[PDB]
């Protein structure tokens, strides 16, 4: 539908991937935080996996 | 809406360029027919001239 | 969105019809030059026959 939509969409997607990677690192190193709530939020399938 | 905007904008720009180039393309048959018309009207005037000259000279002999 | 879409579709349709019309003039110029060639050949034959006939009458009178 939009062939070039991937080219320009660089900052938002890279920023979101950075956010998810930081989430992974925090959850890995989190030795105390074990209660979380993400209901009613916009969480992508790729982020879910 | 944004997706449809992108796709329709691309299609419109591409088809507009297509039309521009194609109309730039077609200029040959018109020019050839124009040259034919010009030379053949030259013939038309030449034959009118011959008609008038024949009339004049034949009338003078008359 | 609907206002922008109506304006966009109307403008694209107008441009499509306008370029189709320009192509129409481009083809009809060839058609009209062919028609001019046809009319000029008809006039060429008319004036050739006129030359022949007036020459015949003039020679008969001489």
């Amino acid at each position: 539908a939009n062939p070039n939509f991937f080219e320009t969409n660089k900052d938002a997607i890279e920023h979101n991937k950075q956010i998810i990677e930081n989430i992974c690192e925090v959850l890995k190193a989190a030795d105390t935080l074990l209660y979380y709530d993400f209901r009613f939020n916009n969480i992508s399938k790729t982020d879910a996996k | 809406f944004k997706n449809e905007k992108d796709r329709l904008f691309s299609i419109t720009s591409d088809m507009t360029r297509q039309y521009k180039q194609m109309q730039d393309e077609l200029l040959n048959q018109v020019n050839d027919l124009n040259k034919t018309v010009i030379e053949k009207d030259e013939e038309i005037k030449k034959k009118d001239q011959q008609i008038q000259d024949m009339t004049k000279d034949y009338e003078y002999k008359l």
